[PDB]
RNA sequence: GAAGACAUUGUCAGGUGGGGAGUUUGGCUGGGGCGGCACAUCUGUUAAACGAUAACGCAGAUGUCCUAAGGGGGGCUCAUGGAGAACAGAAAUCUCCAGUAGAACAAAAGGGUAAAAGCCCCCUUGAUUUUGAUUUUCAGUGUGAAUACAAACCAUGAAAGUGUGGCCUAUCGAUCCUUUAGUCCCUCGGAAUUUGAGGCUAGAGGUGCCAGAAAAGUUACCACAGGGAUAACUGGCUUGUG
RNA sequence: UUGACAUUGUGAAGAGACAUAGAGGGUGUAGAAUAAGUGGGAGCUUCGGCGCCAGUGAAAUACCACUACCUUUAUAGUUUC
RNA sequence: GUGAUUUCUGCCCAGUGCUCUGAAUGUCAAAGUGAAGAAAUUCAACCAAGCGCGGGUAAACGGC
RNA sequence: AAGCUCGUAUCAGUUUUAUGAGGUAAAGCGAAUGAUUAGAGGUUCCGGGGUCGAAAUGACCUUGACCUAUUCUCAAACUUUAAAUAUGUAAGAAGUCCUUGUUACUUAAUUGAACGUGGACAUUUGAAUGAAGAGCUUUUAGUGGGCCAUUUUUGGUAAGC
């Protein structure tokens, strides 16, 4: 929606962030998510819309990125000391067609080389993209701890089935005001990405990845 | 065509006057209702009695048109208009 | 390019989820597995469908539009490496190890081998299987009449067999020597070879190019081509060689002794070096730049020991004569920065006494006894005097020590820089 | 007796409505019509050695394409032939010699170009702002396209320099009406504030019948105002022999 | 021809849409199983209670996480027919 | 519409018409309803017949 | 048609002298371009598309790609040379020379560029012949169907086409 005078989700990160390690100090799994629900949107008739939007803010350090590339970039991978990938390893990964659908799931996403992976549409087969995981191009010139931040930190919005799209939009670790920014950013780059910029949005919710009781949004 | 969404060109600011760096979107339109003379007249000499009064045009020969970018400045948010040829596919990539 | 054609794709595995979750009790008598393979094919092979019987009288496994239509017809009508395992057992087989070779002859008469339906890529990969067994050793072959006339599926079996000594190839069908021609230092230590009946033998080179295949033959087809009781002396070395020799038996002892405590002296610390050596005790250092044949197994491409070339009293290698000067050793002193002018080197001797190779003799100008040891000196550490450190590294120290009451004295103090390979102690 | 706050009647609104009304149904053209566009443009020829010059003359093109295929700089030489090199066989990669362009430069044709205008790299946005003058078509009007300066701001290069889109000759559009950009802008006339509206300067939305109406047939039942049609004479042809 | 308003007064029953609250539905062949749902989610609870790693699955499960509707109720009202 | 008597008038409902014992929002005007606004207004839902979907009809026009 | 400002100007449907531009006639092709026309096969050297196809070891089609081992042959859209006829400019007083004034332009500069002050140069003041006065302004009529002849040409066997 058209921006509401924040103090009332500054008050609702307050309130989460006293709601985790202040009433409940559990270990260390800060994700601050925030979940946006749109209204008065038909899926079929209007056109399925997405985008990134990718703040250099980071809330999960602990992703998975099986760097999938030739021997320079494995060699790179190696360095910058990330799960990677051979050429071999992936034409036994396309041969043995049940270890795809594990390897989906021991990863957490994917980042490719921009020599190999216009063959990922068809060596590495579907349902990749199906759990969305099609991986991202790296070039042979770019950093590749960089990337690696920038494809840990990047957000995206998609228009699925469903209209309760959630993203992992922050963390309940500390900097309120830089958690208001993630915040506007946020709710900036949905109401641009809808066809009404302020109309079609309904619900906003705050949670720290505790079934916490506290959005007030 | 492919022209880059970032731009360095003369900005005409009362504060700039010189070659800063824009951004660029592409120009669209709309319309009003009960507002506008022209809609306000040709209303009230539409109604009665009488038929259609005016030209209607229905012999279009083009099939492009024109491209006009607007230009943002960033350090002054003064706008400026700029007009391409006629192509048939156009992006900001 | 690389991998592109695999074919993982193109409807064997994407796009077949177009299943319908719908109430799924169909109307299902009998369409049990058997009954419904044997119902499909029965003059050929066929594809199955996901999960389709009647067990439970419920199926909605056709995920597809002609899937569900069949199922709905046959519900309207009633009704009712993996071949090395044994290739490598059979090559295995035919390297029976007391005659010591292998018979490769006649595969295409055995049953064995005729009903499995399988040639050419099949025994230039056999070569590397039998390159890779290890333990079934097999010297000669015998593969008369393998129905080729070239030799393309045996031309790998000279760089994967290089113990061959004999061969008896009769009855062959070859009319030229272009696919033997690739054959010159390649299986030349053979001493036997005789594929006749054939254009290949019955030709006129058979005895002036045969001679150039085998250089080491010491027979030819029943026959003697060269003096072979002469040629296991003429050829080859008269006598062995001694990884460990002197004048006298209690002479290489002492010398061993005096050796390996010198060695050990200067694994620990060699700060006495002036305590060693007397005030005309000099020394000597120098680097070997160059180095031997490329095929010399584990061998140092080049000397890598860039932190002690400027120290080095080397004739041939400096064309100075104030340079060797400065870089030549005086008494204690200049003896002592020797010492201390390369990298410190535990001895790699007591791994491997055999490859720490000493001959030792005496010196009856001066009644001394000397001493050429020659064994490795790999450097953990090294000068802390300001690419930069060593690498696999030997040495070689030729000392002169003439004994006494107390202890012996040397007179020379050799330094040898090296590249390390294989020694010539081994058989 | 029957019906009953429903029908009926009044006003507005949406369908339907050749039953009826009014009107229209391009131009060039070996007659009209069909076809074509010779209707707005470009190259060679017709075209007769300045310029100008017609035909439903001839051979063809246009309503596009490009963030580089625009701008600056550096290095290099193209088509082709000959002699050589394992597999190599018209033809795969390397080496030398010859090579005035026989190649390439988006598209038709013509012109131009070799330490380049071609090929390979590096940096960029001058395809920017403000307005006058000039050339072509020409009434010396408009539209399109182009040329040379001025006043700013930039790019490139060591620099002199060059650069106001595409090496040159084609690649496109008024009034009225909408919409956009810019002016701590002007007006709403009894006086103010805020919406709304109207102006000024510069672009887009389009008229291809391209100086720019909003448009289907039939008449032998026909009407009006006018203009044109009739023996063979080649300024001299016709008869028996492909 | 169809709708609205007016002509236009006097009564009574029924069937429906909107908010507040309560738990129900996620059954195909499979996998114990009641998974076509959406990304957090690896550590929380004497309770191990399912996890990940086991496996079947297309989707796997703790903390029941958010939109829900689809079959369901209860309140008074607005209006309908 | 056909055109005394005699004799024969086959098959197609698909196209265009004409029609309706059929389903339910697909299109859906004024009036009324709701939201935002200082208000003029703007947005949204609901929405009659008709059209569309579905059925009938050839001594209807047609078609073979 | 009305005139107006002036009085032999510096002008010409022309020649001469000087100096430019052109690519037709003729030459020449054979010096590089030397052509339409009916022109035989060589398939994984190309293949344009058109029809099917729960799709690719994918079937069904025909113009043509390329003339392959064919040359003489000639041009209004080919070039090396190149007339005649027709065509632009100049032949001075608004000129030339000497000296030195202005400028915010230009030069390293006291250099130039443009415009000047002062002075010198008329029997010919810069080839011929002619000159019915020269120059300028306002306003308005009719016309906007043409045809014939010599010569040079384009399309149609060709015509008073
Ligand atoms: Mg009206
Ligand atoms: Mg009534
Ligand atoms: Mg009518
Ligand atoms: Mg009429
Ligand atoms: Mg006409
Ligand atoms: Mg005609
Ligand atoms: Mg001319
Ligand atoms: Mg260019
Ligand atoms: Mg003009
Ligand atoms: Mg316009
Ligand atoms: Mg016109
Ligand atoms: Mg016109
Ligand atoms: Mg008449
Ligand atoms: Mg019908
Ligand atoms: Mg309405
Ligand atoms: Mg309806
Ligand atoms: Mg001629
Ligand atoms: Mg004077
Ligand atoms: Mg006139
Ligand atoms: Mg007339």
């Amino acid at each position: 929606m058209s921006k509401i005078t924040s103090s009332q989700v500054r008050e609702h990160v307050k309130e989460l962030l006293k709601y985790s390690n202040e009433t409940k100090k559990r270990n260390f799994l800060e994700t601050v998510e925030l979940q946006v629900g749109l209204k008065n949107y038909d899926p079929q008739r209007d056109k399925r819309f997405s985008g990134s939007l990718k703040l250099p803010n980071c809330p999960r350090p602990n992703m998975s990125i099986c760097i999938f590339g030739d021997a320079f970039d494995v060699d790179r991978a190696k360095s910058c000391g990330v799960d990677a990938m051979s050429v071999d390893d992936l034409k036994k990964l396309n041969k043995n067609k049940k270890l795809i659908k594990k390897l989906s799931k021991k990863y957490n996403a994917f980042i490719a080389s921009e020599v190999l992976i216009k063959q990922v549409p068809r060596l590495l087969g579907p349902q990749l993209s199906k759990a969305g995981k099609f991986p991202t191009p790296v070039s042979h010139n770019d950093d590749l701890y960089g990337k690696v931040t920038d494809v840990r930190s990047t957000i995206k919005f998609q228009l699925k089935k469903v209209l309760c799209l959630a993203v992992a939009v922050g963390n309940v670790e500390m900097e309120e005001d830089v958690l208001v920014n993630q915040i506007l950013m946020s709710v900036n780059f949905f109401v641009s990405l809808l066809k009404k910029n302020w109309q079609n949005v309904g619900s906003l919710v705050v949670k720290s990845s505790m079934g916490p009781a506290f959005r007030l949004y | 065509v492919n022209v880059p969404k970032t731009r360095k060109t003369y900005c005409k600011g009362k504060t700039c006057r010189k070659h800063t760096q824009h951004k660029v979107t592409q120009y669209k339109a709309g319309k009003a209702s009960l507002f506008a003379q022209g809609k306000r007249r040709y209303d009230r000499k539409q109604s009665g009695f009488g038929g259609q009064t005016k030209p209607v045009f229905h012999k279009k020969a083009k099939t492009t048109k024109k491209v006009v970018l607007r230009l943002e400045c960033v350090k002054c948010k003064t706008r400026a208009q700029l007009t391409l040829k006629r192509c048939k596919h156009f992006e900001l990539g | 390019g690389f991998h592109n054609v695999g074919n993982i794709n193109m409807m064997a595995q994407q796009q077949m989820q177009q299943n319908r979750i719908k109430i799924s009790v169909r109307n299902w008598q009998n369409a049990t597995m058997n009954d419904l393979i044997n119902f499909i094919s029965r003059n050929a092979r066929v594809a199955v469908y996901d999960a389709h019987v009647e067990g439970p009288l419920v199926i909605g496994y056709v995920n597809s539009k002609a899937e569900a239509e069949s199922l709905m017809k046959w519900n309207g009508v009633r009704f009712a490496s993996d071949t090395i395992s044994f290739l490598r057992g059979v090559l295995l087989k035919r390297y029976d190890p007391q005659t010591k070779l292998l018979n490769l002859g006649a595969l295409h008469s055995d049953p064995e081998l005729i009903q499995k339906g399988v040639q050419s890529k099949m025994f230039p990969a056999m070569m590397k299987l039998a390159s890779t067994e290890k333990s079934l050793i097999v010297e000669s072959v015998n593969l008369a009449d393998n129905q080729l006339k070239d030799i393309s599926a045996i031309s790998t079996l000279a760089q994967t067999f290089p113990n061959l000594k004999n061969l008896c190839l009769a009855n062959n069908q070859i009319f030229r020597f272009r696919s033997l021609e690739v054959w010159k230092n390649k299986f030349k230590d053979l001493r036997e070879l005789l594929m006749t009946n054939n254009p290949i033998t019955t030709d006129k080179l058979y005895r002036t190019e045969m001679l150039r295949l085998f250089p080491k033959l010491v027979v030819l087809d029943n026959v003697i081509v060269r003096d072979e009781q002469k040629l296991q002396t003429v050829y080859s070395l008269p006598m062995k060689i001694q990884q460990f020799f002197f004048e006298n038996d209690a002479l290489g002892q002492s010398s061993t002794d005096f050796a390996t405590n010198f060695l050990n002296l200067w694994d620990n610390n060699r700060e006495q070096l002036l305590n060693l050596y007397s005030p005309q005790s000099q020394f000597s250092v120098s680097v070997d730049s160059t180095i031997p044949p490329s095929t010399v197994t584990d061998s140092d491409q080049t000397p890598a020991f860039g932190y002690y070339m400027s120290s080095s009293r080397n004739i041939s290698k400096v064309s100075s004569e104030k340079s060797i000067q400065q870089r030549l050793s005086i008494g204690q002193e200049s003896i002592n920065s020797i010492f201390k002018t390369l990298p410190k080197t535990k001895h790699h001797l007591q791994e491997q006494p055999n490859e720490y190779s000493m001959e030792t003799i005496s010196y009856p100008q001066i009644n001394g006894f000397v001493i050429t040891l020659h064994g490795f000196f790999e450097e953990t550490g090294k000068p802390e005097l300001e690419n930069n450190k060593l690498s696999k590294k030997s040495f070689d120290r030729t000392w002169v020590i003439v004994p006494m009451n107390n202890s012996v004295i040397i007179a020379s103090d050799l330094l040898t820089v090296r590249a390390y390979s294989t020694g010539a102690w081994k058989t």
